[PDB]
């Protein structure tokens, strides 16, 4: 059925600097619209499973 | 950068093997997989297996016991053998990369495909005439011209004109396939009506699946 | 070795938004989120759009959005311009280790203009002439509601022997353009003092004459 | 190796503050001077201040109190604004270096200048209409064709053939002020009479004031 | 913010020599030497021609030379070839901290050919008719004297309104050119069965005449 548990970040603003660790989960930006927390066209959640 | 492109024939009968190749142009083998896709007139896609390039592998199981896939790393080569073709297998046949690494998945730059009937009546030569332009065929400053193909076998034959020169108004119409099961087609240019004494045309019919390449000239009328 | 689920045509006004979607069951689409989107030109090869429900490769407009809910995911266009009238497919990585891809569904953008057809004759060549061949040909293009009937005519009389005909399809200006054939003998051809092409379509009967020579 | 080129518009009427700048082509921002001439219709050059780099200045005591020079050194630019102009400043403006180091002292590579214009009667877009040869207008084996532009306030249009195909018998004759203060001017080519037939020319008017860009085709006369 | 001194156009006959002159106050050009001349052809931008009262820097020929007496300075060129017809000035260094530039002296190399006028006529373009106007268009070059007139004429009738005229001006082959423009509504172009243009230049008058179609 799937194990839905094990996550992974695939947006962020910039690569990690080695050993740097990023627990946060803000609403992705891609476009340049501002976002307000609210998903939609090119406001993304940041992990995926 | 890499481009993808097939090979290969296809006019055989129903009940036998065919065989595709796509040489890779850039160069990037032995990194990504690589895989068959069909689409059938009309209807959607499907799949076919794939082939990592070190080990290897087929998929797909409605078509399993059927396909058979192959690579030459060195010259850069996937063959696709499938067997005992039935005449449901009339498709167009792209041979799209793959992607993993950066996980993305999907698929990736494709190539083109490949017309691919199947059936009796055996390949036709396309026979050429040219449409010669009138007085009537003019509108004022602009007027117009083509080429006739008709009665072939190939089906995806296809069209140039002066060795790919011109690229304005030039259009070539869907082919009709007629009652005696042949096809055949029409290409037009429209061009400023003042260069029609000056200038010459050809229109280049090239047929990959006879052999038949024919360059016809096209002429103001008398 | 099944298929997934998409629906038919869709339909959309230019600069609104609009949203195609694509239903699997929870083994392939539900259980991963590996979907892609796929756009297809009309007899051309298809163009890879976003892998993982979202994520336009760099040189993607940033008009198309992915997104997904529960074995359903969805792709989501803004500002309906009229060069987006394609075919769009999707496609994830069902269990048993195999891919699948949908149904296709075309889009409509609702086009506004109901350009008149352009039409024009030709007489048989020459060279089919001594061949013991006619074939007069009727070609049409550059008319927006693709419904146009043709009618072959004798110097103006209904012929309906030898007459061949395609649908219409469409061209890269989004309009469309099709072509009527009439097989005849060349005693046919010597034989008429003309001959006539008529285009219906929407009410309007263009005509085009022709005549041997 | 190194070039100047101007920038900047100018019609604005009488009483304002115009800018200019002087983008540096080959790269030698930072060690040098730099200065901006201007020069009236028919009349002799004059001078205004420079601008080293680090520091700065201004001069030409007669035009102190209305000129303020600035340098961005990093995209490499000279801003010039004056303020107040009286159309008496209707002038061509050139960008000259200067030079140090080695004496010489002088001035240098120039920049073109840019028309600028003071007055009222804001742009007005040109009307481009072709000139045809005709069976009168050939020389036996050769002939002449030409373009007409019509009635525009920017006064420094410029034209070209075939995107600067042809530099050969072509020739553009200087512009007329008309009764209406509208200007208007006519370019032609002369070219061997055979290629009339055969051959396609287009003449392209830009008129940077406005944002006029208008290509329009020759062709023989019916 | 004054300015300096220079005399108007000169004149010489080719393969001979010219000194023109510079003259300025003995705080300018007298209390320095700092002095550079520039060349300058029509409708270019200036040449740097010479640094320090004498200096031909590398890339100019070696037929000009600067001197100076005192607040005095001068340029001589020797061998005059009929390509250095341009404007010439002098620059030097006032005190208060300032340049300032002379007044410029247009060369003549006193020409030797006496060129006949190369005349052309051109009648309305079609969209200018349709337009609701009309201009004929009468265009000169290549006459070297230019002292040409031009005279407008109804078939062949001397006609004053809507006649104008641009005075002749120097090509690079050192000729002339000069055009002249004649408005008129459509219906004086549907009006007269034809038009011509007169050109009168040292006695010799040549003309051309159109027609409507
Ligand atoms: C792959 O998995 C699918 C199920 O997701 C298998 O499909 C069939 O399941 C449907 C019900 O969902 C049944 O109605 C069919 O009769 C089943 N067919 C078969 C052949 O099992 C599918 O078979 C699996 N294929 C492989 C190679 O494992
Ligand atoms: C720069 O010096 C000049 C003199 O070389 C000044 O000019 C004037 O001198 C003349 C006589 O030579 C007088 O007739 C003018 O009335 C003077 N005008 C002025 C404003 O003084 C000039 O003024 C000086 N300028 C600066 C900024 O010092």
């Amino acid at each position: 059925g799937g194990n839905y548990n094990y996550l992974y970040r695939l947006f962020r603003k910039s690569n990690l600097k080695p050993f740097e660790r990023d627990i946060s989960t803000e609403i992705y930006q891609a476009g340049s619209t501002p976002c307000n927390g609210v998903e939609g066209f090119n406001c993304y959640f940041p992990l995926q499973s | 950068q890499v481009q993808l492109q097939e090979s290969g024939p296809g006019l055989v009968k129903p009940s036998e093997t065919l065989s595709l190749t796509c040489t890779v142009s850039g160069g990037s083998i032995s990194s990504y997989y690589w895989s068959w896709i069909r689409q059938p007139p009309g209807k959607g896609l499907e799949w076919i297996g794939y082939i990592y390039y070190s080990g290897s592998t087929n998929y797909n199981p409605s078509l399993k016991s059927r396909v058979t896939i192959s690579v030459d790393t060195s010259k850069k080569q996937f063959s696709l053998k499938l067997s005992s073709v039935t005449a449901a297998d009339t498709a167009v046949y792209y041979c799209a990369r793959l992607e993993r690494d950066w996980p993305l998945d999907a698929f990736d730059i494709w190539g083109q495909g490949t017309m691919v009937t199947v059936s009796s009546a055996s390949t036709k030569g396309p026979s050429v005439f040219p449409l010669a332009p009138s007085s009537k065929s003019t509108s004022g400053g602009t007027a117009a011209l083509g080429c006739l193909v008709k009665d072939y076998f190939p089906e995806p034959v296809t069209v140039s004109w002066n060795s790919g020169a011109l690229t304005s108004g030039v259009h070539t119409f869907p082919a009709v396939l007629q009652s005696s099961g042949l096809y055949s087609l029409s290409s037009v240019v429209t061009v400023p009506s003042s260069s029609l004494g000056t200038q010459t045309y050809i229109c280049n019919v090239n047929h990959k699946p006879s052999n038949t390449k024919v360059d016809k000239k096209v002429e103001p009328k008398s | 070795q099944s298929a997934l689920t998409q629906p038919a045509s869709v339909s959309g006004s230019p600069g609104q938004s609009i949203t195609i979607s694509c239903t699997g069951t929870s083994s392939d689409v539900g259980g991963y989120n590996y979907v892609s989107w796929y756009q297809q030109h009309p007899g051309k090869a298809p163009k890879f759009m976003i892998y993982d429900v979202s994520k336009r490769p760099s040189g993607v407009s940033n008009r198309f959005s992915g997104s997904k809910s529960g074995n359903t995911a969805s792709l989501t266009i803004s500002g309906l311009q009229a060069e987006d009238e394609a075919d769009y497919y999707c496609s994830s990585y069902t269990s048993n280790n195999t891919f699948a891809f949908g149904g296709g569904t075309k889009l409509t953008v609702l086009g506004q203009p109901k350009a008149a057809p352009s039409v024009t004759l030709f007489p048989p060549s020459s060279e089919e002439l001594q061949a013991n061949k006619a074939t007069l040909v009727c070609l049409i293009s550059d008319f927006y509601p693709g419904a146009v009937t043709v009618a072959w005519k004798a110097d103006s009389s209904p012929v309906k022997a030898g007459v061949e005909t395609t649908t219409p399809s469409k061209q890269s200006n989004n309009k469309y353009a099709a072509s009527s054939y009439l097989s005849l003998t060349p005693e046919q051809w010597k034989s008429h003092r003309s001959y006539s092409c008529q285009v219906t379509h929407e009410g309007s009967t263009v005509e085009k004459t022709v005549a041997p020579t």
